[PDB]
């Protein structure tokens, strides 16, 4: 039955990535004095569906200047990365159980920016190039924290495996222990997924669309789930990672609705991030994050490997 | 049947004719597609003199405005007549796709018509279609042509790139129309 | 006289150095814009549902064109061309004729309403209120033709919404 | 008979604020290093 | 009978559409400022489905808004052409349902229609933002109204 | 097993979904629809010319920051050591010589783009 589970993990997904396109609408109309899709269904609940069928029966567009081959690799490589790393995430009982959760999160994670760089190049444009490379500039300032952070954070837990993180979360927070981090890797969680002030590689106002400029019906339908998608899981990885809740040992029940609450209340908030803030400038952006994130974070992972010793407060291993 | 009911209705007899939506230059350039060019026995047998669009329609307009046209019947064609082979010869130069000419015989040939014709959509080759190709453009010199209109025949060799500009890669997609030498012509 | 708008040089007191410095650190102002949003998200949105509702006007609004007649029935327009002389966009064009009663009505009043922008000035042009714009902002159509109206179409529209301009007229002539 | 316009009222009319009236609002720069610290010491005990 | 579930896959691919299509954003002169009311909270178009995406190749219906002229109608045509199929032509105002104002200057094209295949025409100088928001929802009517596979069954 | 069946479930997906969008809507190609878009207008021709970005020193110098990420990722298994003394003093050691390198790199210019 692993079979059904994967369909179980993947179905009920795309149904979620799908609602969060009508709730995005919603919160940011509702965040604008306006009201958001209500006529399609429904108080708009049948709006996904219906920008579901005109993408899929929209006139995929074949840009002649364009390399085909690396022009459909890429919708596949966005689309297939953003459910394969969800499969490691410990929802009560995570799917994928693996001793180096964290590792495989990254890894994957840095395998993204490929989507976004072979459409970019193979869109043989001027605002192709322009939005594949600042997603180069983007997302070169990233790794580096997004890595510092999640060792600093991880280094009280006890290993890199996702499962453990609930019995180190269960009596406090983690976001009690490390606020200062929590603050800093929301932003760059933020940031990963090319969301609200950072969102040069797409930038409507500045380069028309970016990378999707040629990219219409399918292949940028699939290219919305990737961003959507990854959006879900980076605030999910964020509720695990800083507000892991109690489980009860006999009923995941509770567990999982109170990690899907998480989830929602956190994924709203990139929504009222995206509504307020203006776009920064993706020099801003890197000056922003190796001039003043990068030194707060070795100071703070330096913080963080030296207080589990000084308190004799070392995490068990196994 | 018409020229029955109606004695006194121009007929008009275009040739094989060529432009942007054609379905006959585009026929040869898709069929890059499924494998190499296939020609029976070569298509060395089979010559062809197609027409560009335009004369065509400036025929008809100028028929309409010619008080002569009633009755006759016009043949449309074009100025040169080339061998099937040659032809395919100048469509892949034109749009720099390899070309990978194999014979097939004409019973299976049918057959591959008729498997095409399976499609509920827009078929792509029937088996009429595969007929037509092999059908040489029958010279009809008693018949009146174009040039009495006035309509001066364009050469496919002038405005080729505009059907199979297209088709060429990135690679070479600003390429003139004088890359390619003009195909050879057999003539009247 | 003027005010001057930004210059104002920060103190460098101690509270008011960490004040910025907890600002900055501790993102506030940005905070304060979530604070803002939240509140302006839980107000009343200003949207109205579509034509089962609709935008509110006033008497003098302008619109479709219409040619309207007297109580008797006969029309208004006398043909004097001042319309036709004061349009802008140059849309009216009419002609007349003396009609077999002897008046002195037109045989043509096409209004192109693709190339009349609206000014109103036809409206205070004729003195006898025969062309006059309705209410109507909405007569959309689907071919170019359809909105290229004659007099036979403008004739229409006078007896279709023939309510609405005595009434608004009724309000407003007395403002002109 | 008696003129009338759309003149404003005999009492003219309300006072119009249009200076900025940007609230003041939040603790002192200390108090909030200070409970961020708070948390961290709870945190880590 | 065949006929049904043509018919019955005819309603849901056009629902999609009518439901779903994103104007472009195209404004040219006074004509896009109030369209722009449209989009405030005012009348929301959002509510009614639409999104104002830009970016010619992931767009439907392109709101012509504003004095067509010279200098632009090639610039026009070639973002007509790059706009995927189906694609709509809604042209909105006096100055681009034949030259508005200027009907009769010399550097604008009398009608957005001699360059593009136009559809409805919504007429106002300006139309008010809720005069082509029903001209947007019958637009809408009229994506209702198609045959598509209809004609394809019975071609 | 569970992995690469997670792996090859996901890929299979993806391509039936670009599959019936690349083939069902019924397509139509006039070339100038399949023409570059800029922006309106022609483009003025190239895409693949040299874009020479300005930030090609910060970019190598994250290669280098990446290499000593993978350097300080044991730590959580290297908190569990018999020998913490000798751990911390070699673990600070990377974080101060990242800082020193970054200061340097700062300090230096560096970060600062290129005009
Ligand atoms: C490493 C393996 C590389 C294999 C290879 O030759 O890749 C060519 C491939 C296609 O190059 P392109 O720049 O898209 O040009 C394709 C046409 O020449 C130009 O575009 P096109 O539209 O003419 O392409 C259609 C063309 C060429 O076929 C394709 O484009 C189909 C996809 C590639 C098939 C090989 O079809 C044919 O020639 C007939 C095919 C029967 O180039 C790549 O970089 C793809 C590598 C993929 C590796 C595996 C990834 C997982
Ligand atoms: C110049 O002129 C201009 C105008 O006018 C001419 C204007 O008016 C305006 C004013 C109008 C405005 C709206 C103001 C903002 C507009 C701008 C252009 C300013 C710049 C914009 C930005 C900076 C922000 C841009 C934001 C965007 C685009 C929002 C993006 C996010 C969204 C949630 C909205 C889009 C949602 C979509 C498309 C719906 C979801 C997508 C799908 C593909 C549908 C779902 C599909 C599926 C599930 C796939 C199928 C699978 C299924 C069903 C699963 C089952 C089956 C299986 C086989 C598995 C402006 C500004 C203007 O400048
Ligand atoms: C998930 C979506 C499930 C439903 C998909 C329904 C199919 C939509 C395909 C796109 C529209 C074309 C279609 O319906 O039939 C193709 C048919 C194909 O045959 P056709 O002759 O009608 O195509 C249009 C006319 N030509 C060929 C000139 C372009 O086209 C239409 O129905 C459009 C009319
Ligand atoms: S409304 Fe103005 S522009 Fe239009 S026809 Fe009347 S006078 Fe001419
Ligand atoms: S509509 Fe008015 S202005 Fe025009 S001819 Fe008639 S009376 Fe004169
Ligand atoms: S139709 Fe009127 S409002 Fe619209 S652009 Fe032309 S002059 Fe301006």
């Amino acid at each position: 039955m692993f079979m059904i589970n994967i369909l179980s993990l993947i179905i009920p997904i795309l149904l979620a990535v799908a609602f969060l396109t009508l709730v995005e609408r919603k919160v940011l109309g509702y965040m604008q004095l306006r009201k958001g899709p209500n006529v399609v269904g429904p108080y708009g609940l049948l709006q996904p569906i219906a920008d579901a069928l005109k993408l899929v029966t929209k006139e995929p567009l074949r840009p002649g200047t364009s390399s085909i081959s690396m022009f459909i690799i890429a919708p596949i490589l966005g689309l297939s990365l953003a459910l394969t790393m969800w499969v490691p995430l410990p929802m009560p009982y995570p799917l994928i159980n693996m001793n180096l959760g964290v590792l495989f999160m990254l890894a994957m994670s840095s395998l993204a920016v490929y989507s976004i760089l072979w459409s970019g190049w193979a869109s043989n444009s001027k605002y192709a190039l322009i939005g594949a490379l600042r997603a180069v500039a983007q997302t070169i300032s990233y790794e580096v924290t997004l890595a510092i952070i999640l060792l600093s954070v991880l280094l009280m837990n006890g290993s890199y495996t996702l499962s453990t993180l609930i019995t180190t979360q269960e009596h406090i927070w983690m976001i009690f222990t490390s606020w200062p981090l929590a603050m800093m890797w929301f932003i760059s969680t933020l940031a990963e997924t090319n969301r609200a002030p950072f969102d040069l590689t797409e930038g409507e106002s500045e380069l028309v669309s970016g990378f999707n400029v040629e990219y219409a019906a399918g292949p940028f339908a699939m290219f919305f789930m990737a961003e959507y998608a990854n959006i879900i899981m980076m605030n999910a990885f964020t509720a695990i990672l800083f507000l892991g809740a109690s489980h009860d040992p006999h009923t995941p029940e509770l567990y999982t609705i109170n990690f899907v609450l998480k989830t929602l209340a956190l994924t709203i908030t990139f929504l009222w991030i995206r509504a307020s803030y203006p776009r920064f400038r993706y020099d801003q952006l890197m000056h922003l994050l190796w001039k003043s994130f990068l030194p707060l974070t070795l100071a703070l992972c330096m913080w963080h490997i030296s207080l589990p010793i000084m308190t004799a407060s070392i995490p068990p291993q196994s | 049947e018409v020229r029955a009911a109606f004695p006194e209705a121009t007929i008009i007899k275009p040739s094989d004719i060529f432009g942007r939506e054609d379905r006959f230059l585009n026929y040869f350039a898709s069929m890059r597609w499924f494998g190499g060019v296939p020609l029976i026995s070569l298509g060395k047998e089979t010559v062809k003199q197609p027409v560009y669009i335009v004369d065509v329609s400036k025929g008809i307009i100028n028929a309409i405005k010619d008080p002569d046209a009633k009755g006759k019947t016009f043949a449309f064609v074009g100025p040169n007549r080339y061998l099937l082979f040659d032809l395919v010869q100048y469509i892949f130069a034109v749009a720099y796709r390899p070309f990978l000419p194999y014979p097939l015989p004409h019973f299976a040939y049918r057959w591959v018509g008729r498997l095409f014709e399976v499609s509920p959509f827009e078929p792509w080759t029937t088996r009429d279609k595969v007929e037509r190709v092999h059908m040489s453009d029958m010279t009809l010199p008693h018949l009146p042509g174009l040039e009495d209109l006035g309509i001066q025949a364009t050469p496919l060799e002038l405005k080729a790139i505009e059907v199979l500009r297209r088709h060429r890669t990135y690679r070479w997609l600003t390429s003139e129309m004088e890359d390619v030498k003009p195909a050879k012509t057999v003539n009247i | 006289t003027y005010k001057f708008v930004n210059m104002r040089e920060p103190s460098m007191d101690m509270k008011s150095v960490t004040d910025r410095a907890a600002q900055t650190l501790l993102w506030t102002e940005l905070v304060r814009g979530l604070g803002m949003t939240l509140s302006y998200l839980f107000r009343e949105p200003a949207t109205i549902n579509y034509p089962f509702e609709k935008g509110p006007l006033s008497p003098r609004f302008r619109g479709e064109h219409a040619l309207r007649r007297y109580p008797s029935g006969e029309e208004r327009c006398i043909a004097c061309k001042l319309c036709e002389a004061v349009c802008p966009a140059q849309a009216i064009t009419i002609e007349a004729e003396p009609r077999a009663d002897g008046s002195r009505r037109t045989t043509r009043y096409d209004i192109d309403m693709t190339k009349c922008i609206y000014c109103g000035f036809c409206q205070e042009a004729c003195p006898v209120d025969a062309i006059v714009e309705g209410p109507n902002f909405e007569f959309s159509t689907e071919t170019h033709e359809e909105l290229l109206y004659n007099k036979e179409k403008l004739l229409n529209n006078g007896d279709k919404w023939e309510a609405e301009i005595a009434a608004n007229i009724q309000a407003d002539y007395l403002y002109r | 008979s008696k003129v009338k316009q759309d003149m404003p009222p005999p009492g003219g009319y309300g006072p119009i604020d249009y200076k900025r009236n940007l609230p003041r609002r939040g603790l002192s720069g200390y108090s909030m290093f200070a409970v961020g610290i708070g948390t961290l010491l709870f945190g880590y005990w | 009978r065949g006929e049904y579930v043509v018919a019955k896959l005819d309603d849901l691919v056009n629902w999609a559409r009518r439901s779903s299509l994103w104007p472009m954003t195209f404004g040219l002169a006074c004509c896009a400022v109030e369209m722009m009311h449209m989009a405030a909270p005012r009348y929301d178009m959002d509510r009614f489905g639409v999104v104002f995406r830009a970016s010619p190749r992931q767009s439907d219906v392109m709101i012509v808004a504003g004095t067509l002229t010279n200098k632009m109608a090639p610039a026009l045509r070639k973002v007509y052409d790059q706009m995927p199929e189906p694609r709509y032509v809604v042209s909105m105002g006096s100055c681009a349902n034949g030259g508005g104002y200027y009907h009769y200057s010399y550097s604008v094209v009398r009608g957005c229609d001699r360059i593009v295949p136009v559809d409805i025409y919504v007429p106002g100088c300006p139309p008010t933002a809720e005069a082509l928001l029903y001209g947007i929802l019958q637009l809408q009517r009229k994506i209702k109204r198609e045959k598509r596979l209809r004609i394809w069954y019975r071609r | 097993m569970n992995i690469m069946l997670t792996l090859l479930t996901n890929v299979t997906l993806a391509s039936l979904l670009v599959l019936i969008a690349f083939w069902l809507p019924q397509l139509n190609a006039y070339s100038e629809k399949t023409s570059p878009y800029e922006c309106g207008f022609d483009p003025m021709g190239s895409a693949r010319l040299p874009f020479s970005m300005k930030f090609f020193l910060v970019a190598i110098t994250f290669l280098l920051f990446d290499l000593e990420i993978a350097l300080l990722l044991p730590l959580p298994w290297a908190s569990q050591t018999n020998n913490l003394k000798t751990m911390l003093t070699m673990a600070l050691f990377l974080l101060i010589l990242l800082a020193a390198s970054l200061a340097y790199e700062w300090t230096q210019k560096g970060l600062e783009w290129a005009e």
